[PDB]
């Protein structure tokens, strides 16, 4: 059931539940993917594709703002706030000796 | 950052739960439930030093 | 409210209690509540600091 | 930041400019124009006495 997840959009759904009211069942994403148009189809893939052949009703999970995902589903306002940003190394500990002088 | 964008429990095209979701976003956000939650699952376990 | 305009193109901050009379948009620049305060003239005492 | 939360065009409740605004800011921000506004007026003489 429910009880196989955490995490913070598990803890946002349960947050979400007791406001609204509407008692939810995860069905996680088969084909696990977000969303993007094959470029010769036109066709969407994963959580794109299950909410506009109404298979399920949401969406929590981190599935951001672009503008061609807009076009076609409707997003709610946002939860947290990202950005593109580059994940490299920290340099090497340059470790001076004891005797560096 | 290079650009700014941001999350949203996505509805279908014309959903009715557009509406009542993000009354209980801006609820959230301003009740602190939104950054406890951040924090609860963001918190890592620290690193020491940027000297 | 009244529909006397049509848009509302202005810094206007989304809130709980205006999201429920009105309608916004998706935002378009961020912010939150942060303190301004003057900055501190003159330095440390620092009568050692040799 | 104490809180965080943004602005906004707002429409009457009920009104479909909310939509078509609502794709539309999407559109300058990954055209990178809603940077380019920006930077255009909140930068100035930069304060750089910290040297
Ligand atoms: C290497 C070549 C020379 C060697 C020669 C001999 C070396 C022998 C040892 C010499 C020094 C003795 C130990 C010093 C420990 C201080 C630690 C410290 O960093 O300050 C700390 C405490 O500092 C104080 O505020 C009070 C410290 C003692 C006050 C008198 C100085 C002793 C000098 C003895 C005269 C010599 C008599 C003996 C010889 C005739 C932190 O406080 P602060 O940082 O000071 O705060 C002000 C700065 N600030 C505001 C910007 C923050
Ligand atoms: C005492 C005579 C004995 C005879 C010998 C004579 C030899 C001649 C020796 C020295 C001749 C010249 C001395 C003058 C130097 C001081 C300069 C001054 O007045 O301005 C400064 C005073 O700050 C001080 O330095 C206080 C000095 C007081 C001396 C007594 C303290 C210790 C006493 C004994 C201790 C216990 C003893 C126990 C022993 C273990 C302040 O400057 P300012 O402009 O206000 O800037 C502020 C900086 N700020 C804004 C960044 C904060
Ligand atoms: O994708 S959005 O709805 N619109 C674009 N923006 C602001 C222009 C930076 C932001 C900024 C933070 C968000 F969480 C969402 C969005
Ligand atoms: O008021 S919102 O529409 N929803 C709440 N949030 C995120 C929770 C910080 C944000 C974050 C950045 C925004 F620009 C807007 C909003
Ligand atoms: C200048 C005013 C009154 C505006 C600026 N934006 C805030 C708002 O969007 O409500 C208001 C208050 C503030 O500066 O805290
Ligand atoms: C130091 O850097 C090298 C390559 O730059 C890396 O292989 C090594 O693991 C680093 N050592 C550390 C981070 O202690």
């Amino acid at each position: 059931g429910n009880d196989r997840f955490e995490g913070y959009c598990i803890d946002l759904l349960r947050e979400l539940s007791t406001i609204l009211g509407f008692t939810y069942e995860i069905r996680l994403v088969e084909d696990g993917k977000y969303g993007a148009q094959d470029d010769v189809n036109g066709q969407w893939n994963g959580m794109v594709r299950e909410l506009i052949d109404h298979k399920a009703d949401l969406a929590v999970a981190p599935l951001a703002i672009t503008y061609v995902r807009e076009k076609v589903i409707d997003f709610s306002k946002p939860f947290m706030t990202l950005g593109i940003s580059i994940l490299y190394r920290k340099p090497n500990g340059t470790n001076p000796g004891v005797f560096s002088f | 950052l290079i650009d700014s964008k941001g999350y949203g429990v996505g509805t279908p095209m014309g959903s009715p739960y557009r509406d009542k979701i993000t009354i209980a976003i801006l609820q959230l956000q301003e009740e602190g439930k939104l950054h406890m939650m951040k924090e609860k699952w963001w918190r890592g376990n620290g690193c020491p030093e940027e000297e």
